């Protein structure tokens, strides 16, 4: 899912 | 398509604004296993993989800053920072080294000796990551140099999986004739350095290449689990 990456992406 | 002195700052304090350097730390030093080779030092581990934590939080707030790369899709920018991962962690913690002691320092200060780099978890990897140390210093690279590298590094089309990567070759381009100009500016007593700073990523895949396989290995060995983000990048 990435969730960490996604969250400090956006 | 800004202009070459305009791309270059960008990309400088992109780079300065996430990586502190070494004259700017106050270093210190641990007395585990600085003197035994071991399979796997826990305490350094436990310090190793927090500090790698902290750098890829640095490595994304640095792409962030990067013109075009939040343009891209979510899943390429992602690709890209997966690929990339180990290339600019690499780079970073090399561009930190002592010769005389043989050391590099972490963006806390903490500086651990080529044993206690084995010992952390570098292993099988750590003569190459020392000898691509070794090749950097000598370059006498700047914030501008150091940051374009990792940005062309990291935004590079031929990764495997991206949705778009002509459009990410085109991203890169500028970035590749920014480095061109300026290091040519910068120096022109030195007409081969351009050349030899573009070897440095050839060198620098070749390494992270065998990092992918000593995650492996480590995954293995550590007694507990991967910290999440390490795991994002790598897994
Ligand atoms: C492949 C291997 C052995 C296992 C997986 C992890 C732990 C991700 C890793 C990390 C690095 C690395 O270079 N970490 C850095 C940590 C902190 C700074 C800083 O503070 O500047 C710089 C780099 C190298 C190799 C590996």
């Amino acid at each position: 899912a990435h969730l960490i990456l996604h969250r400090l992406l956006a | 398509t800004p202009e070459v002195g305009e791309l270059i700052e960008k990309v400088r304090k992109a780079h300065q604004e996430t990586f502190p350097a070494l004259c700017q730390l106050g270093k210190y030093t641990t007395n585990n296993s600085s003197e035994q080779r071991v399979s796997l030092d826990i305490d350094l581990w436990d310090k190793f993989s927090e500090l790698s934590t902290k750098c890829i939080i640095k490595t994304v707030e640095f792409a962030k800053q990067l013109p075009g790369f939040t343009t891209l899709t979510i899943a390429d920018q992602i690709t890209l920072l997966k690929a990339a991962c180990l290339d600019i962690l690499i780079l970073r913690i090399c561009t930190r080294y002592t010769p005389e002691q043989d050391t590099m320092t972490f963006s806390d200060g903490l500086t651990l000796n080529r044993t206690q780099m084995h010992n952390a978890g570098f292993g099988p990897l750590t003569d190459l990551v020392f000898a691509f140390a070794n090749q950097l210093l000598p370059l006498e690279m700047d914030d501008a140099e150091t940051g374009l590298l990792s940005a062309i590094c990291l935004i590079c089309g031929d990764r495997q999986d991206l949705e778009q990567p002509d459009r990410v070759d085109m991203l890169q381009e500028p970035l590749l004739e920014a480095l061109k100009v300026y290091v040519r500016k910068r120096r022109p007593s030195r007409p081969h350095m351009f050349p030899k700073m573009l070897m440095k990523i050839t060198d620098l895949r070749s390494i992270s290449a065998k990092g992918a396989e000593r995650v492996i290995t480590l995954k293995m060995e550590i007694p507990g689990s991967m910290p999440p983000l390490i795991q994002e990048m790598l897994e």
